[PDB]
């Protein structure tokens, strides 16, 4: 498996532990990851399809073109980047006016869409064509501890072009998690949002601290010890947000706050640090003491 | 003699005329090579079009007429019966659909759906050139129906078929009659005990002296055309003796297979042997071969020794002029909606549940309790359109009757407990028919009973408690709710029965888009199908309530009562015939027909083909492949396509 | 230039999707005339050629689903029928893709709807079929 | 109280007419199928805690009420997709709600912060650009100190400078070119 | 009609037809029932037969006569909207 | 946000009880019989300039909202009795 390796943002210019996370535990699953070359914004579907909707499509195409031109498929570690450019090859496949009025654009810059590219999300990937098994069998040390599992919104849905199965109640990454020797620990309204998307992080800054806030309650009262992401700004949004949260709302929950790739790296006999842990505002060290 | 053709080209009010330039259709026919008269009319069909075409097939002596309007299989035979009454054979006669077909589905492109209709009319024309004189086939009608299915649908058309002094097969595929109507507590809008106003209905089928009631068995197979079926019915082994058994049931207890009662939706399990429902008729009891382990435990307690393995299937062959199907309904499944948590959460549970819970005959003695801790909820929700007004299930309809029957239940559970708060989350209270509205009132002014108009958008679980969170928008004040309750009842909508399929394939007829059985028009014969002779009633062709039934049960009696009060139909003469000059024997169209029409036979000593003219039902598949040509089906000619392919390009 | 499309119906199931059509007021692209049949058995490839020699640019064939056919199996010697014609015309020179069979019940006039889109837009994508314009030298 | 001249016959086509070839005309014109059931509003998590009713602003849209392109509360909407899970009538509300943020952002209804955010990926290519805090790490992880991203590449900037222009981003915005600053 | 949207012509007129001449029913037209009496099975009915003052067997419908008529009256058919002659016939299609 | 916890089930039947005998059980108990169709709303003077939606306070009534009884809204009506001449199901 040789997949072009979509950066996005918010995982190489602020949590890139996150980066060394996902670069060696795919490393270890088998699969060569290549770099795309001067990718940029995928851009964030949420903020920049609010804004223009041709504006997203046109410069989410481009990031397209560069894999297709590399000749190989994109895997991505974050829902929103997966959401933007997914969607995109969808809508450009699928829509032929839409088509047309993208690389009447892209001719202005020498690229071409033609629809060759799949863009693929590395928990979906690890899940259809790796395979759980393969996790678990790469297992160094267990972690026997409780997982508040965050899927994100741009994971599954929208269900009828994602086909990943149910958005109401998916075992997929619950299934992943729990192959590294940990429990998924139900908790209310698990797949509501964590609040950051549709823009809504940067405008309406507490109105997405008191949907986080709300979710982070939900997992400490089932007893999760960490929350797990499989997307970056979910992570800051749980992370840096406790900082936030504590500062003006009062509450302090000293809550743990992992991507997918970190916890599995830990799985894996990484290091602590090669995983930048202490980058994260909130300290993860009460989780390193439980496992 | 020389083709000479009469073209009418219909506006349909403005259904075609809007969209279609009918005048310039009729002027573009009049060009047309053996058009002698060009029409265009209001409305073809009705008294002064008709008399318009007989006027003119006897004054201008017209040989073929063709008709441009709607379908065929709307208006064909009115319109053969039309011109037979001037004298103009009907296969003389061609149908060109320029509305379904055309001005119907082309509304934004009113030219190109003219040009069109020019060519859909000059390929009328080129085959009717060629069309030839054909004579129906009278055949004589067997003096029997044939009802499929035992609900209040089938029994009614049953007893009025009996009723009228015709012989009639009625096939119950459980082991007992009463459908759906058996099942339930009470009935709106009169809340009427349901079982015991039925009963006298299923008891009259079973003493009827012109009804052959035939439970607990099926029908495997239908041959034939109308008035002359050939049906197989197999009456399946309850490997119990009918003559030799009570029915007293002292050999449940001796018996190790507990069984999902399906008669009570699975809330409660039978055992391998059982009688469906105590008010069941036949009154007989039987055992599930499916989930029999064959241990013989309930043998050695039977007394008269009625039980026996070796008991074998026995198969019915009889001969019916017409069939009614009216195999009823299910309800819908609501796992799919994971949002309202059914099948995850113990307190949620469908409506049809909830009526054999608050049956007195039902598994729970007729008490409201929740299914985990068998408490009685004093809080409960009803959430309607489960299944139904949803694109996202595929069930784009509306079920017709969940309005009333959870007003209904809400009633019932308020009489039994008048303290129970019950509220119930819709979008539009569909209370239509007389009575409906009344009983709507009455349910919020007598019984109390609360309306929230919101869709709710999830079902939340308490795992302390078991109790449900309902989540909704009162759209009614633009505020979310969240209330708790202690019971959910999803209003699940109706789909097809399981076994539709089967009866489909058996009986050859169409589905409309909600999967119901498709009527043959839905106002001018609401019980008919496009299959001669095949008639429908009940909820298995659409969601209806029981009054309803009982009509299409009443109606489809009727018509299906007048083939076989004529004791003569006419079948269509578009069989296949071998050319016996040109046939070499060659066996390739022996095996092409599923009822052996075409034979092997040696004639003017040597081998050619001949068909059976009564096993062929037209299909025209063996003419496509005879290698000779020596086959082919009267009125779909190969030459006579031909020149309907031809005629949409160019005039013959 | 339009396309010219030729479809062949069969009287039961198909026939009563492309009337759902009609009764839904379910637009398609008016390019199809549709022969009826009252089996898809009925269809042959003679009969396709023949609508390929007249000038179409596509050709259409509806029958019922498999199993559903009101006749019982027409439709299994049309399928049959058809995957031979397939590869028959493109020896001849004539593109697969201006063939189209299709499997349509009587409830499925949004599919039949969407068929008639498809098939029209992939026509017309190929332009005209040139054959009648080589036989008339 | 609500008169036929503070209404706009249009508005619907509008919003359809904006989403058009992006994010489709079908996508954006099932607006029109929607019944009110108030599905979307219960899924709402930004609902349960602000004034904001997403069955209303699909309400106001068929009504014909304009204020809703000029309303605070279209802007709450995290795009979850809940709604567009639920809905019974196959309306892409999610959809819908951007499309309608297109117009309200093309009437100079954007946030500060909103335009801000346009303004990153238009000048360092990315909505959250690199910091010296993002090498310093990176250096301290094992990681290319600088991310092979088009920040770090003017070639793709390049590109993507032109795009905008060509879709006229850049004015939407009211950002500057010398200046490199929003007017 | 809903929900097919024929016309009403489409589905009532061949009904209309087949009832006027089909040969078990006696159709009276422009007739009320004025008098029933007895029971199931043996009824004892009169029928007034109102008087359209023109012989219907020697009646050809064409309507040459409703152009020379020199009063106008208000058409019920119409719901009181079109006005008609009193030498009339209800709608086109009657 | 609405919850269980902040409406009153029994507020109906408190306003029930609180008309018997004066001006009567079923003078007052008409109350259940509403279907919020509005009519009284579009007929209400009172309503034509302030927020007051005669509609939304049966509403709140039937729902359990006690709040009802400290709003301001509640005394916006004068009492001209054109909703009780035109409201379909004779609500009082
Ligand atoms: C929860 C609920 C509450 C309702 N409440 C009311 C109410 O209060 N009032 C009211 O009027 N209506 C009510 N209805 C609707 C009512 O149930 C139907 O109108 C009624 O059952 C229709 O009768 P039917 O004979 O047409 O179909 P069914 O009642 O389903 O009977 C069909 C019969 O055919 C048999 N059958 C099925 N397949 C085959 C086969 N292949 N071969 C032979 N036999 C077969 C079945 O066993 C059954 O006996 C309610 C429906 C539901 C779901
Ligand atoms: C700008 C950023 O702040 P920092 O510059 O990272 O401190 C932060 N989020 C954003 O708006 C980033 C843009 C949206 C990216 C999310 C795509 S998943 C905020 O404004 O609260
Ligand atoms: S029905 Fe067929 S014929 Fe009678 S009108 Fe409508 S279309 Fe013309
Ligand atoms: S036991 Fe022997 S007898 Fe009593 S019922 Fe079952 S079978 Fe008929
Ligand atoms: S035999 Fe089959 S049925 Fe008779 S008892 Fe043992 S199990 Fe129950
Ligand atoms: S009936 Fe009342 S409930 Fe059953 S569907 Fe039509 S509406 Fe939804
Ligand atoms: S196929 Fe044509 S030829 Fe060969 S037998 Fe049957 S008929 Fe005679
Ligand atoms: S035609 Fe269809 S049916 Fe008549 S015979 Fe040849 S096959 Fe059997
Ligand atoms: S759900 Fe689909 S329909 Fe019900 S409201 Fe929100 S949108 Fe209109
Ligand atoms: S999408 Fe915008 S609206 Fe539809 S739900 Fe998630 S948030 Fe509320
Ligand atoms: S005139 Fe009026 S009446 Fe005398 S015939 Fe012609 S129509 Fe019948
Ligand atoms: S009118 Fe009578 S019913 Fe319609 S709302 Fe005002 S009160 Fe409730
Ligand atoms: S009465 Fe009180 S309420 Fe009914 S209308 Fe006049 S004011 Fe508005
Ligand atoms: O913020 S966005 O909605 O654009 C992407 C969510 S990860
Ligand atoms: S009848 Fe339609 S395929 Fe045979
Ligand atoms: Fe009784």
């Amino acid at each position: 498996m040789k997949y072009a390796f979509f950066l996005g943002c918010i995982m190489p210019n602020r949590y890139a532990g996150v980066e060394a996370a996902t670069r060696t535990v795919m490393e270890k699953l088998g699969v060569e990851l290549v770099d795309m070359t001067g990718a940029s914004c995928c851009p964030a579907p949420g903020v920049f399809g609010s804004f223009d909707q041709k504006t997203w499509l046109t410069l989410a195409a481009r990031n397209l073109c560069i894999a297709e031109e590399m000749g190989v498929d994109i895997v991505t570690v974050c829902n929103g980047c997966y959401g933007s450019l997914f969607e995109a090859a969808h809508l450009l496949h699928d829509n032929k006016e839409a088509l047309n009025f993208v690389n009447e654009k892209l001719d202005k810059v020498g690229k071409e869409y033609k629809g060759n590219v799949k863009v693929r999300h590395f928990a979906e990937l690890i899940y259809n064509d790796i395979g759980v098994d393969k996790i678990a069998e790469k297992v160094e040390r267990p972690l026997n501890i409780n997982v508040g599992v965050h899927y994100g919104c741009h994971f599954l849905k929208p269900t009828d072009v994602k086909h990943l199965g149910s958005a109401e109640r998916p075992v997929m990454l619950d299934e992943i998690v729990e192959a590294t020797g940990a429990k998924s620990v139900p908790y209310a309204d698990k797949m509501m949002c964590c609040g950051a998307g549709g823009g809504v992080r940067a405008r309406e800054l507490e109105l997405s601290l008191d949907m986080t806030n709300e979710k982070i309650e939900n997992m400490i009262k089932a007893g999760a010890d960490c929350t797990v992401n499989v997307c970056p700004f979910c992570h800051l949004q749980f992370d840096r947000g406790q900082i936030e949260i504590k500062e003006k709302f009062g509450k302090e929950y000293n809550f743990p706050v992992l991507h997918l790739s970190q916890l599995l790296g830990l799985a894996m006999g990484m290091d602590p640090k090669d995983l930048a842990l202490s980058v994260h505002q909130i300290s993860v060290d009460p989780l390193l003491k439980k496992i | 003699e020389e083709p000479r053709i009469g073209v009418y080209v219909c506006h349909c009010g403005v259904n075609i005329g809007g969209t279609v330039d009918c005048p310039d259709v009729t002027e573009f026919a009049k060009t047309l090579k053996n058009v002698v008269v060009a029409r265009d009319y209001k409305y073809m069909c009705a008294d002064p079009g008709q008399e318009m075409i007989k006027k003119d097939i006897k004054e201008h002596n017209l040989n073929r007429v063709v008709v441009a309007a709607c379908s065929p299989r709307l208006h064909e035979p009115t319109f053969r019966r039309c011109v037979a009454e001037a004298g103009l054979n009907p296969f003389l006669f061609e149908f060109a659909n320029i509305r379904e077909h055309c001005s119907w589905v082309h509304m934004h492109e009113k030219e190109k759906a003219t040009e069109k209709a020019k060519d859909l009319v000059r390929m009328a024309v080129a085959k009717a050139r060629l069309l030839e004189p054909l004579e129906f086939i009278k055949v004589g009608v067997t003096q029997r129906a044939l009802v499929i299915g035992g609900g209040v649908a089938g029994i009614q058309t049953a007893l009025d078929l009996g009723d009228m002094g015709f012989e009639t097969i009625l096939v119950e595929k459980t082991p007992s009659v009463g459908g759906r109507m058996a099942q339930l507590d009470k009935t709106f809008p009169t809340n009427d005990c349901s079982i015991c106003i039925l009963a006298p209905k299923m008891v009259d089928v079973a003493k009827h002296p012109n009804v052959k009631l035939y439970a607990y068995s099926e029908v495997v197979d239908v041959q034939g055309y109308v008035g002359n079926f050939k049906v197989k019915i197999m009456k399946k082994a309850r490997y119990i003796d009918e003559t030799k058994c009570t029915g007293c049931g002292q050999c449940s207890e001796v018996c190790p297979i507990d069984v999902p009662n399906e008669f009570d939706m699975g809330i409660g399990m039978r055992k391998a042997i059982y009688k469906p429902f105590p008010q069941a008729v036949p009154a007989k009891y039987t055992i599930d071969k499916e989930h029999c382990i064959e241990c013989g435990l309930c043998a050695k307690v039977c007394g008269p020794n009625a039980i026996d393995f070796d008991q074998e299937p026995e198969i019915i062959e009889a001969e019916v002029g017409t069939i009614i199907c009216a195999i009823g309904y299910d309800a819908f499944d609501p796992t799919v909606r994971e949002e309202y948590g059914y099948g995850v959460y113990d307190n949620v549970v469908t409506a049809l549940e909830l009526e054999r819970m608050i049956n007195a005959s039902g598994p729970t003695g007729g008490k409201v309790i929740r299914l985990s801790d068998g408490q009685k909820p004093k809080r409960i929700a009803f959430i309607q359109c489960v299944g139904s007004r949803d694109a996202k299930v595929g069930n784009k309809y509306c079920s017709n009757v969940c309005c009333m029957y959870a007003m209904k239940n809400s009633q019932l559970i308020k009489e039994k407990s008048p303290d129970t708060e019950i509220d119930i989350y819709y979008m539009d209270i569909r209370a239509f028919s007389k009575g409906y509205e009344e009983f709507y009132e009455r349910s919020a002014k007598q019984y109390g009973i609360k309306f929230m108009r919101g869709r709710p958008s999830q079902v939340i679980e308490d795992p302390e408690t078991g109790n449900l969170v309902v989540r909704a928008e009162d759209t009614l004040l633009g505020e979310i709710l969240e209330k708790e309750y202690d019971l959910v009842v999803l209003s699940v909508g109706m789909v097809p029965t399981k076994s539709a399929d089967e009866v489909q394939k058996i009986l050859g007829i169409s589905r409309t888009p909600d999967q119901f059985f498709m009527e043959a028009h839905p106002k001018l014969r609401p019980v008919d199908t496009a299959t001669d002779g095949v008639y429908l009633a009940g909820a298995c062709q659409g969601p209806k309530d029981i009054p309803a039934s009982v009509a299409q049960g009443s109606a489809a009696a009727s018509r299906a009562a007048i083939p076989l009060a004529k004791g003569e139909v006419e079948v269509e003469p578009i069989i296949a015939s071998v050319d016996a000059e040109i046939c070499g024997g060659c066996g390739v169209c022996v095996k092409q027909c599923p009822y052996g029409a075409p034979r092997l036979v040696e004639k003017d000593g040597k081998v050619v083909a001949e068909v059976i003219s009564a096993l062929c039902k037209g299909c025209g598949t063996c003419p496509a492949g005879c290698p000779s040509g020596a086959l082919e089906q009267d009125h779909f000619k190969t030459i006579q396509l031909f020149k309907q392919i031809e005629g949409m390009f160019r005039d013959t | 230039w339009e396309p010219k499309i030729i479809g062949f119906c069969c009287n039961w199931c198909t026939y009563g999707g492309a009337d759902t059509a009609g009764v839904g007021r379910m637009q398609y692209p008016p390019s199809i005339r549709i022969i009826r049949v009252m089996c898809s058995g009925r269809i042959e490839p003679s009969l396709i050629l023949k609508a390929f020699k007249e000038g179409a640019d596509g050709v259409f064939v509806g029958g019922c689903h498999l199993g559903d056919c009101h006749y019982d199996s027409g439709n299994y010697k049309w399928q049959r029928r058809v995957m031979m014609l397939y590869e028959l015309l493109e020896e001849l020179g004539i593109e697969k893709e201006r063939l189209n069979h299709e499997w349509i019940s009587a409830s499925e006039g949004e599919k039949f709807q969407n068929t008639m889109k498809d098939f029209y837009n992939k026509i017309e994508a190929l332009g005209p079929c040139k054959l009648k314009e080589e036989l008339d030298k | 109280m609500i008169y036929s001249s503070d209404l706009n016959k249009n508005l619907a086509s509008q919003i359809i007419e904006a989403g058009t070839p992006i994010p489709g005309d079908d996508v954006v014109s099932s607006l029109k199928a929607c019944y009110q059931c108030g599905t979307c509003t219960g899924s709402c998590p930004s609902g349960r805690r602000t004034s904001y009713r997403t069955r209303k602003v699909i309400r106001k849209a068929l009504l014909g009420m304009d204020d809703v392109l000029d309303s605070d509360d279209i802007w709450k909407c995290t795009t979850c997709y809940t709604c567009y899970e639920r809905c019974p009538r196959d309306v892409k509300v999610t959809e819908i709600i951007k499309t309608i943020r297109n117009l309200a952002a093309q009437k100079g209804n954007m946030a500060k912060a909103h335009k801000m955010t346009a303004m990153y990926v238009l000048k360092y290519g990315h909505a959250v650009p690199a910091n010296k805090n993002t090498a310093e790490l990176r250096k301290s992880i094992g990681l290319s100190e600088k991310a092979p991203i088009a920040q770090f590449s003017e070639k793709d900037l390049n590109e993507m400078n032109t795009l905008i222009k060509e879709l006229g981003f850049d004015e939407l915005i009211g950002f500057d070119w010398e200046k490199g600053a929003l007017k």
